[PDB]
């Protein structure tokens, strides 16, 4: 159990200072320490308990590995092979005319990231529109852009650590109090590439709808925090960001860059997971990754009454 | 409250802020003279309004983990006075409070001597069955003194009342002793006397019922 | 700008004080106004303001015992404080105040936090917390290197200040008026002093205005040796 | 730290040998596969 209180001079924000007991150790005795938990990771029954307490254990990510995704060849054995098909504007089952093949992939990084798809490969010429069943809602549609967007992301908070022992070898790295400023962490997209992006995106996508018709785009309005947002890594912490900002507009017939929020977990279950959850150890210093946005992941709002809306 | 701070005639002398702060921060330093208004200083942590003399300045707030101080460079007689320092930041709220007072002092101040002017009781104070003899002490530095009122030449005790030495208008100190008498009393002596004693150094005045 | 309070002087405990500051020079309406005290003993006390669309705040340790308005057809700044006790005796001054924003990080994350700092002060006005009534000084001529001394003595009024002038604005210097006494019978009494010629006595004239606004009372007085 | 604790419980977990096991070192022969 978990003794917390706000922070305590929050003008306008969260993140929830607490104390507890904890074992040593020696088994027998004991001791008083505190840390500092984003409140996603905590509930209430001022008492509180982490979240994940009564769904599933959970273990501590070691300090030393790194979460900072690296290019992988996936490969065939010998007398088997991988074709590649190299037709630019390939929508995304058929015949491809221009094949080679190749006994090893490409190097893929391996990505974890929802909604917006991130340092990935571009398609060349048009950008290219891939679903499974176009006139389906149910079935997700895949988007490769031509040209990246730029997104700069940044936990400016001064994170400082300390090392509490709980056991004989274990030890515990909690977040220790911040040290300066209290700001929120976030995400900046250049406007007007963003709005050119969407402005193509948009023309490739009446290909299939007729040609007038009204499009708009809306924010995510289904499912568990965990997948409402565009949730990756950077650095180490795993980011929750809101992308209503970008979502928010109609279509038909200075830098001004858009500043996204971003919330923090540390405790995670990312690909639906439910079991051994993971607790993503403190990070210190600043924090700032700048990434590529390549690809996006849509859907629909369901049956639509076609060339409506 | 007060915090005492002493510095040599000419040198710089440096205030630091009573309060370090948790944020990035927005520190005004006010000068206060015993009995006069307070005079805003710096603003905003290094800004300085028009008329106050470049000789003070604050440290800018640039992120860098540097406490508020007030630098004071060739410090004069004239700088002695409380220093307050308000500190405004991100994570403390509305800051109501100035905080203590630093006291500045200035010092290998010359020592000047006391200048002593007695006057004896009025002639209407003795028709209104009332007579003080009045001793004035002014111009001297340090602002230690020591008044003894004598009669004849064996000292008065009692009667005397006597005002703090406080600093005047050309920087040096200045008191007042009054010695109340009844008339009788007054006709009574050959003479009293108003002796100062200032740094060892001890002068007298002396009046006569006449 | 300038600013000059005026005061009570005395107040009786269990009472409500009140000070009021003339501004000249500057238009009330554009600005943020403000009062401090100084406590004896004490160090200088935010006491709250107001703002241009009239709209108070207050220190939490006055304890909504303040009051703090405005008038602007008489350009006037005023504050009441009721329910006095001796702790409120206090030099009592109004200021200007402006609105800075220290901003540190992006403005909807609200990383920014306003601050005020007093720009323009007033001189102060004393106000006492006390029982007992004005009493008026009587006051007495203290009679005359080349030069004579020459005074007047103040006696045994209540409460402080005493205004001290010369001949209004010709004896200017060498003049002193010295800090007055407090007695112990909790009369004040000061004395005010000029060095003039010896040659000039007898020949000149010199009498000290003295105001005790508080008695109130007035007087003059010829010194003569 | 009259009272003691063990050497190891500040350093590391630690765990028992098992009985039966022996540590007396017998001949072991490193071969190579065939074709090495
Ligand atoms: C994603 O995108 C996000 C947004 O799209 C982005 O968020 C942004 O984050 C950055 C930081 O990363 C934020 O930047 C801050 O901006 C503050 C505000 O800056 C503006 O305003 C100031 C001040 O202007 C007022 O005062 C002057 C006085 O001369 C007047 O002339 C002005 O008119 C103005 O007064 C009006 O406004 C007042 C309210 O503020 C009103 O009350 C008043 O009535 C008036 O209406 C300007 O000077 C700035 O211009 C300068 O900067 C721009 C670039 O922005 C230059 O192009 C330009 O040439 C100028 O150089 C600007 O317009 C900054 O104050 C703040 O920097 C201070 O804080 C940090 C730390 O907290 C310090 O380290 C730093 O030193 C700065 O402190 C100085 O100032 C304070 C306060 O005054 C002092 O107390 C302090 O000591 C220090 O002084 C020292 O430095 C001075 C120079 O700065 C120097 O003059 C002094 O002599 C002394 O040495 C910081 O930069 C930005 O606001 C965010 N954006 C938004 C929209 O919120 C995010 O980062 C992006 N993410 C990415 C990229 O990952
Ligand atoms: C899309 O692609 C882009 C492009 O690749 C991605 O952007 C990159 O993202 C990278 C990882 O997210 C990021 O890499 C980090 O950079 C940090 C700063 O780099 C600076 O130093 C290096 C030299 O080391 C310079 O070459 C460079 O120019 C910079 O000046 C590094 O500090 C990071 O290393 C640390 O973190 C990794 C985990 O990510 C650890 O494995 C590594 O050991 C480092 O951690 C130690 O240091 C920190 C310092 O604060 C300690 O807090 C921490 O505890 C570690 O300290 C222990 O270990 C050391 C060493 O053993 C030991 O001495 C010490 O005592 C402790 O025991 C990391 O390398 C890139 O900078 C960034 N690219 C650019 C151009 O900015 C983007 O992420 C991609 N998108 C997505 C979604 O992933
Ligand atoms: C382990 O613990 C964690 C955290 O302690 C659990 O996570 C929380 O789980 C609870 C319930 O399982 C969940 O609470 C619900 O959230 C829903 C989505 O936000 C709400 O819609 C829902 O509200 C309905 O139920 C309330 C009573 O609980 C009613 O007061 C309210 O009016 C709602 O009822 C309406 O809607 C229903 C359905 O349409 C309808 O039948 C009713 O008539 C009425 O119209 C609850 O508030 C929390 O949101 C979870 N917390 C978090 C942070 O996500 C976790 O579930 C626990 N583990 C296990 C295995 O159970
Ligand atoms: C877990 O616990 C175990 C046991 O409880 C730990 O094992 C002990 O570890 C400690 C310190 O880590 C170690 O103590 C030192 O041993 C050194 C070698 O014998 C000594 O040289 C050293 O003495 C210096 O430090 C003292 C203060 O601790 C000083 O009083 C002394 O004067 C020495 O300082 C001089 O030398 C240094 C270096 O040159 C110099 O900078 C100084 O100026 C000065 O000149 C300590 O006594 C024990 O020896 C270890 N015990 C055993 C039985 O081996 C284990 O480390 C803990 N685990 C972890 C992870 O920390
Ligand atoms: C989040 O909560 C944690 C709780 O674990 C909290 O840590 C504690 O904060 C309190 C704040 O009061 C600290 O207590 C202070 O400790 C200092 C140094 O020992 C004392 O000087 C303080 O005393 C002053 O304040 C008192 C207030 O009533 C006065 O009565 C007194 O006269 C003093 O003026 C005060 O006791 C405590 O030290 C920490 N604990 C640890 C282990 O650090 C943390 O600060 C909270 N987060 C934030 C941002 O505040
Ligand atoms: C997040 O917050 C932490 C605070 O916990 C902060 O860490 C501090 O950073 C500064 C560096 O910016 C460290 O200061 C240095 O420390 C080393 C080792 O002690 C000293 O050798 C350094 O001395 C130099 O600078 C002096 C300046 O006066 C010189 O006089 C001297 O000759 C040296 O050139 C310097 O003091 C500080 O020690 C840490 N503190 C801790 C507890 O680690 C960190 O900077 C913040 N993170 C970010 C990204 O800013
Ligand atoms: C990509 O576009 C091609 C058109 O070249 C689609 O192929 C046709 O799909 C329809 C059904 O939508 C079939 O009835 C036709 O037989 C296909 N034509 C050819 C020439 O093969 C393909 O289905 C599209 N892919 C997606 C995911 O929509
Ligand atoms: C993000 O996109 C930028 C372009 O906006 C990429 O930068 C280019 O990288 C390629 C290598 O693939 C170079 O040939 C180009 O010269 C780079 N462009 C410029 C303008 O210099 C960047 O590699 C992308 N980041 C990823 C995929 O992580
Ligand atoms: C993300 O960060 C990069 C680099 O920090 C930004 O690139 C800078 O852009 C401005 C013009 O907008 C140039 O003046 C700088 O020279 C660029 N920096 C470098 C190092 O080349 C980029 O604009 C940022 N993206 C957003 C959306 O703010
Ligand atoms: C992401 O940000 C948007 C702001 O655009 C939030 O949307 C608001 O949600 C509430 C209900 O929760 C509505 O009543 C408001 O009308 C919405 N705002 C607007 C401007 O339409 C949204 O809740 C945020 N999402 C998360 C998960 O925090
Ligand atoms: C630690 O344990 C003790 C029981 O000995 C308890 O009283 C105390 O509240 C615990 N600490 C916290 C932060 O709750
Ligand atoms: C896929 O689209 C076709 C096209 O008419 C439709 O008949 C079919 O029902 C859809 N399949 C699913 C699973 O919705
Ligand atoms: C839609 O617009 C495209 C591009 O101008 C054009 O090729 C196509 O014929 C249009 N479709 C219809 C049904 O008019
Ligand atoms: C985002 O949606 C809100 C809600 O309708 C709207 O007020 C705002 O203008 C939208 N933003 C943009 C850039 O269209």
């Amino acid at each position: 159990t978990l003794q917390c209180t706000n922070y305590a001079p929050f003008l306008i924000n969260e993140l929830k200072n607490c104390s507890f007991n904890m074992t040593t150790e020696l088994r027998d005795k004991k001791q008083k320490v505190y840390s500092l938990f984003y409140r996603l990771d905590v509930v209430q029954i001022k008492e509180y308990r982490l979240i994940n307490c009564n769904t599933s254990a959970i273990t501590q990510a070691c300090p030393k590995v790194s979460f900072e995704p690296i290019p992988i060849h996936y490969c065939a054995p010998a007398g088997f092979a991988i074709l590649k098909c190299k037709d630019k504007k390939f929508n995304g089952t058929g015949p491809c005319p221009s094949v080679s093949t190749v006994q090893c992939t490409h190097g893929i990084k391996p990505v974890v990231s929802t909604q917006l798809l991130l340092n990935g490969s571009l398609a060349e010429e048009e950008v290219i529109i891939r679903s499974e069943n176009i006139t389906n809602n149910a079935k997700n549609i895949l988007v490769q852009l031509n040209t990246p967007v730029q997104i700069n992301c940044t936990r400016p908070n001064n994170n400082t650590v300390k090392s509490i022992r709980i056991g004989p070898g274990q030890a515990f790295y909690y977040t220790g109090d911040i040290i300066g400023d209290i700001r929120m962490a976030h995400c900046n997209v250049s406007k007007a590439t963003w709005n050119e992006t969407l402005g193509k995106v948009v023309k490739q996508l009446r290909k299939h709808f007729g040609n007038n018709t009204i499009i708009r785009f809306a924010q995510s309005s289904g499912g568990d925090l965990e997948v409402t947002t565009h949730s990756f890594n950077c650095g180490g912490e795993f980011f929750y960001c809101n992308t209503s900002g970008l979502f928010n507009s109609t279509w038909i017939s200075s830098n001004d860059s858009i500043t996204l929020p971003c919330r923090i977990k540390q405790i995670i279950n990312m690909w639906q997971r439910i079991g051994q959850a993971m607790y993503a150890p403190p990070i210190q210093g600043v924090i700032r990754c700048v990434s590529n946005i390549t690809g996006l992941i849509l859907t629909r709002d369901g049956g639509s009454t076609n060339s409506t809306t | 409250y007060v915090s005492p701070l002493s510095v040599a005639l000419g040198e710089t002398a440096r205030i630091s802020c009573g309060r370090q702060a948790l944020g990035s921060r927005a520190v005004q330093w006010y000068q206060h003279k015993p009995g006069q208004a307070p005079i805003l200083l710096i603003y905003n942590n290094q800004d300085r309004p028009s008329g106050i003399p470049e000789r003070f300045s604050g440290t800018p707030d640039i992120n860098f983990g540097t406490t508020a101080t007030l630098t004071i460079s060739g410090v004069e007689v004239g700088d002695e006075a409380d220093y307050y320092c308000h500190m405004w930041d991100s994570r403390s709220g509305f800051s109501w409070s100035f905080g203590g007072a630093t006291r500045l002092t200035v010092l290998s101040q010359p020592k000047a001597a006391p200048s002593v002017t007695l006057f004896p009781p009025s002639s209407e104070e003795l028709q209104a069955n009332k007579a003080t003899l009045v001793c004035l002490i002014s111009d001297f530095y340090p602002g230690a003194v020591t008044v003894a009122w004598k009669a004849d030449s064996s000292p008065v005790k009692a009667g005397v009342e006597t005002t703090t030495p406080s600093k005047q208008s050309n920087n040096k100190y200045a008191a007042s002793s009054y010695l109340s008498l009844t008339p009788e009393q007054w006709k009574s002596h050959k003479s009293y006397s108003c002796q100062v004693t200032h740094e060892g150094s001890t002068v007298e005045k002396t009046v006569a019922p006449t | 700008v300038q600013l000059q309070e005026s005061g009570p002087g005395l107040v009786r405990p269990s009472e409500t004080l009140s000070v009021t500051c003339i501004v000249s020079g500057g238009s009330i309406s554009n600005y943020y106004w403000t009062w401090i005290r100084q406590s004896p003993g004490k160090g200088l006390e935010w006491i709250g303001y107001i703002s241009d669309r009239e709209t108070t705040t207050y220190n939490p340790s006055l304890n909504s015992r303040a009051v703090i308005s405005r008038d602007t057809s008489k350009n006037q700044l005023s504050l009441q404080l009721r329910s006095v006790t001796t702790a409120d005796t206090a030099i009592y001054f109004c200021a200007t105040a402006r609105r800075g924003q220290r901003i540190y990080g992006v403005v909807s994350f609200g990383e920014f936090f306003y601050y005020y700092y007093m720009d323009v002060w007033g001189k102060g006005t004393a106000v006492t917390v006390s029982s007992a009534s004005t009493k008026g000084p009587s006051v007495f001529p203290l009679a005359p290197g080349g030069t004579a001394a020459l005074g007047c003595l103040v006696k045994d009024y209540f409460p402080e200040p005493v205004t001290v002038s010369w001949n209004s604005g010709a004896l200017t210097s060498g003049v002193h008026t010295f800090p007055a006494v407090l007695q112990s019978s909790g009369l004040y009494s000061l004395s005010s002093v000029v060095t003039v010629p010896s040659s000039s006595l007898g020949t000149q004239t010199y009498i000290c205005n003295v105001n005790h606004k508080p008695s109130n009372t007035k007087v003059d007085k010829k010194v003569e040796p």
